[PDB]
RNA sequence: GCAAGGCUAAAACUCAAAGGAAUUGACGGGGGCCCGCACAAGCGGCGGAGCAUGUGGAUUAAUUCGAUGCAACGCGAAGAACCUUACCUGGGUUUGACAUGCACAGGACGCGUCUAGAGAUAGGCGUUCCCUUGUGGCCUGUGUGCAGGUGGUGCAUGGCUGUCGUCAGCUCGUGUCGUGAGAUGUUGGGUUAAGUCCCGCAACGAGCGCAACCCUUGUCUCAUGUUGCCAGCACGUAAUGGUGGGGACUCGUGAGAGACUGCCGGGGUCAACUCGGAGGAAGGUGGGGAUGACGUCAAGUCAUCAUGCCCCUUAUGUCCAGGGCUUCACACAUGCUACAAUGGCCGGUACAAAGGGCUGCGAUGCCGCGAGGUUAAGCGAAUCCUUAAAAGCCGGUCUCAGUUCGGAUCGGGGUCUGCAACUCGACCCCGUGAAGUCGGAGUCGCUAGUAAUCGCAGAUCAGCAACGCUGCGGUGAAUACGUUCC
RNA sequence: AGAAGCACCGGCCAACUACGUGCCAGCAGCCGCGGUAAUACGUAGGGUGCGAGCGUUGUCCGGAAUUACUGGGCGUAAAGA
């Protein structure tokens, strides 16, 4: 069961990356 | 089933009406029968046991 | 019924046989009554004089 | 079964008629285990119709059952996501008994008094080509020939 | 349980029947009085290691036949204690009794006494896994052993949730009729409660 | 870095794990082989109506308790008016209905009568046989350890049982392989209903299982002859083997024989086996039953019985009268009758099997429309009764109707049992004559003497809600190409 | 004759039965105990280890070859850019 630990990682860096992209902006542009 | 209820089974009750049969071995009131005196599971296994004649198993 | 309670479905079976046989001796001697009476029958076998 | 076919059953010759189908047919008609019931019933319609017929009342049923007796059915199948029939050839002595089948099933709901002239009326309107069976032979027969795109699914 | 009473089968197949007599009648209190004299003989006598008891009933003379491990205790200083049953025995039946304790030849391959062994000993609080053991080594001495098999359940030490297990050796088939198999079922008695012990006994063919 | 983001890169906090390989199973909307009324082809049903019964719920004073997918629900319960009964109201009681240990005291008891719903309380008769001479028998009275418990816990238990499932698997010893869990044996090619068997192989063997041995049915031989049978004789009363009589037959029931791939043809390593034939009543297991491997469900049962712990003793013990366990706006489950002409009714007329009978079967005759009533012969039964089996055949009427269908429902009148029939029994007669015109979604059983349909019998049982359960026989089917699908 | 107490008793770890409690009180380092029979909570008895000491805490080293010089690893366990 090698992949579970591929797929926490994955959950991790795609919940990261959303939240980037809800703020790409002055919401964290600013800071 | 109860001591004093095996009791009031072997003792003569008034208006005959009244009287019935329990197992002669356990005192159960249901399932007895007349030739044998005796309840179905108490019947069952002392004809297994063999201890009553004229008793086996059947297939026909 | 086989168990104690609640199942209907499985039960035994228990029969009696009960075997009968006549001879019917004819001739009739009044020195072989007593022989008649004396004889050891077996335990299970029972007897009956017409 | 799983196992193969199973064997049939023999019918012996009738003693009125020197023909079998006549031996099958009154058991087809047969419920409950009233083969006297139904065999006088079979016996009554061939001698009740041998005065309107002329012709020999066996040969009048042959006639009937020539019509009646299908060629291809309509048998049911599922494949993907939705289920339709195909068209199977039917070998004759399925075929014979599904048809006597259809006269029994509908000399049941036939309009007379009583099931001995209904039967007879059904013999021989089914001899003479006009009845409620033998217009389920042809509309059977087409649904089937309606379907025949799909013959290519034979099991 | 699922499985029969070996003696149920092979009762008239191979084995007999324990009692023996005719009636059409008053068989109803033969059985009444035959339930009672099993109860007073199994009562306060376990020490003589009852193994089967037969009884013969003939025109109002009846024959009460015992097969015990030990004939010692039951008959005493030369009939104190065989005369004290047969006592209790009349008051109970009032009728004149023949009662036979005779034995039985060998005390370690009759079951329903290896089952009162196996019962005593677990009541006296020593490992079963001993117990069953011995039973086994026991019963592979005779010259007429094929196969014997003994299942003991209950808590079996103290233990909070109970368990059955058996041990086997040779051939002992409970499915075959023309099998030999002789059955024994004791309640062993402990301080925490009712031990199951059955033994089956395989003794050939049949002779 | 234009951006996306990349690179470098922590801590606080939190958990006792997270992980890697491999083993055994389990499972898969994975693959292959196969089996089972599993589907398919049919036959008949349920879900619709009424009723019987059980259950959920509700209500009550109680509606005892247990059983709750299959595998609880016509189940425990193979018989609740009393009883059963474990429930409630009340009248009592309290070493008790019952068993034993220790002390003081001597008839227990039985008939019959009064009151009391009865339990019981009281008059009075009968009164200790037995050396109650300390000793023997029993008993109450007074107590004293108890007895008792259908009171709890089946998740402390034994015993018994269901269920997967009568599915054919489950394993073991020796040896070997692996660090090990484990593996092999038990895999591979065939074959079988079957881990049934043959050939190979680090496997060699064995056990529980399957099979057979057991019972019943299917043929034949020997002996057998009453209560059974009547072929050749006689008798035949009333022709009812009724009689003498006979071992022919049946039948009864004892011992047996026969079925074992036994023989031949074909295929297959010449194997296991396989297809087809001869003989044979029965052919490949002839049919059915009994049979439930290791275990699973902490499955059921502490209420058959036994039982470890917990709980009451002027009460959960115990006796008695009543009522309740049978209620009722509903819901579910299993059944019986129907909704007709393959039928309704009238009349005549055949063909059984298995069981039951002394607390009894009630032959005949008579009375009553009938349930039933009376006299009474014979019979513990191959004797006599039950007993006329019913569906079936013949003839006549009825003519598609809510009817000459259906028989719930009600009134009235009754029989039998039982002290007693209202709560709450069964059966009979007259009139009355509901729902029901074939039942939606959905769902059940069944492969042959089967479904279906028709009666008969039994256990329990004084009587019985017997349509429930277990059995017996009459008539008696239609379909199964086949494994795509469930 | 004036002079002993402390801790602990399921495994580590040496040392066990009973009664009271019944997922409550509570114990515990760890994994776990207690839901009606607790060798694991409170008490008693016994016992063990100590002893003018016995336990709890905190700190550090050891065990930890779990930063490996002695003395480790990176195909799939963390680890080849
Ligand atoms: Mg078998
Ligand atoms: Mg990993
Ligand atoms: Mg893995
Ligand atoms: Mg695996
Ligand atoms: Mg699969
Ligand atoms: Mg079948
Ligand atoms: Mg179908
Ligand atoms: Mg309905
Ligand atoms: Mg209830
Ligand atoms: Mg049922
Ligand atoms: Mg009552
Ligand atoms: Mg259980
Ligand atoms: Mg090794
Ligand atoms: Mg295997
Ligand atoms: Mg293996
Ligand atoms: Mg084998
Ligand atoms: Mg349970
Ligand atoms: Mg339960
Ligand atoms: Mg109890
Ligand atoms: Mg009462
Ligand atoms: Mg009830
Ligand atoms: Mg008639
Ligand atoms: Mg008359
Ligand atoms: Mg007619
Ligand atoms: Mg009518
Ligand atoms: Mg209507
Ligand atoms: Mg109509
Ligand atoms: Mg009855
Ligand atoms: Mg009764
Ligand atoms: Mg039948
Ligand atoms: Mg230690
Ligand atoms: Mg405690
Ligand atoms: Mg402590
Ligand atoms: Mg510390
Ligand atoms: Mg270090
Ligand atoms: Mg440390
Ligand atoms: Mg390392
Ligand atoms: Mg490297
Ligand atoms: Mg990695
Ligand atoms: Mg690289
Ligand atoms: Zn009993």
């Amino acid at each position: 069961g090698s992949v579970i630990k591929k797929r926490r990682k994955r959950m991790s860096k795609k919940k990261h990356r959303k939240l980037l992209r809800r703020t790409r902006v002055q919401r964290r542009k600013l800071g | 089933a109860k001591k004093a209820l095996v009791n009031k089974a072997a003792g003569k009750p008034r208006f005959a009406v009244r009287a019935y049969t329990r197992c002669s071995k356990c005192g159960r009131p249901r399932a007895v029968y007349r030739k044998f005196g005796l309840c179905r599971i108490c019947l069952r296994e002392m004809a297994h046991a063999g201890e009553l004649p004229g008793v086996q198993k059947s297939s026909w | 019924i086989r168990s104690p309670h609640k199942y209907k479905d499985s039960r035994e079976h228990f029969e009696m046989r009960t075997h009968k046989r006549l001879i019917d001796i004819i001739d009739p001697t009044p020195k072989t009554v007593d022989a008649l009476m004396r004889i050891d029958l077996p335990a299970s076998v029972d007897v009956n004089i017409q | 079964p799983r196992k193969g076919p199973a064997p049939k059953r023999p019918l012996v010759n009738d003693p009125v008629y020197g023909s079998q189908l006549v031996t099958q047919l009154v058991n087809k008609v047969l419920l409950k285990g009233k083969k006297s019931l139904a065999e006088r019933i079979v016996y009554g319609a061939l001698e009740q119709a041998r005065d309107k017929t002329g012709t020999d009342p066996v040969i009048t049923l042959k006639r009937a059952l020539d019509n009646v007796k299908p060629a291809l059915e309509v048998r049911s199948r599922r494949v993907g996501g939705a289920t339709y029939q195909v068209p199977v050839e039917v070998r004759p002595d399925r075929s014979t008994t599904l048809a006597l089948r259809w006269l029994v099933g509908y000399s049941r709901q036939r309009r007379e008094k009583t099931m001995i002239e209904r039967l007879a009326n059904e013999i021989l309107d089914a001899s003479n080509g006009l009845g409620a069976s033998v217009k389920r032979r042809e509309d059977t027969h087409k649904m089937a020939e309606a379907n025949r795109a799909f013959a290519h699914y034979r099991w | 349980g699922q499985k029969i009473n070996p003696h149920g089968f092979r009762l008239g197949i191979t084995t007999d029947w324990k009692s023996r007599w005719y009636a059409d009648k008053q068989y109803a209190e033969y059985v009444k009085e035959d339930v009672a004299i099993r109860r007073l003989l199994s009562s306060g006598l376990e020490r003589a290691g009852i193994a089967d008891v037969e009884i013969e009933r003939t025109r109002d003379r009846v024959r009460v036949d015992i097969h015990t491990a030990r004939p010692g205790i039951v008959i005493g200083r030369r009939g104190t204690e065989a005369d004290r049953i047969r006592a209790d025995l009349e008051k109970l039946t009032g009728k004149q009794v023949q009662l036979n304790i005779l034995e039985v030849k060998n005390p370690e391959s009759q079951a329903q006494l290896v089952a009162q062994g196996v019962a005593e000993q677990l009541s006296n609080r020593v490992a079963f896994r001993r117990a069953m053991r011995k039973a086994i080594q026991s019963a592979m001495r005779q010259p007429n052993v094929k196969g014997i098999r003994v299942q003991c359940s209950g808590r079996l030490g103290g233990a909070e949730m109970s368990r059955s297990e058996f041990y086997r050796e040779g051939r002992v088939p409970l499915h075959t009729l023309r099998a030999d198999i002789d059955y024994g079922l004791y309640e062993a008695k402990t301080t925490f409660g009712r031990i199951g012990v059955k033994v089956w006994i395989y003794k050939g063919d049949i002779v």
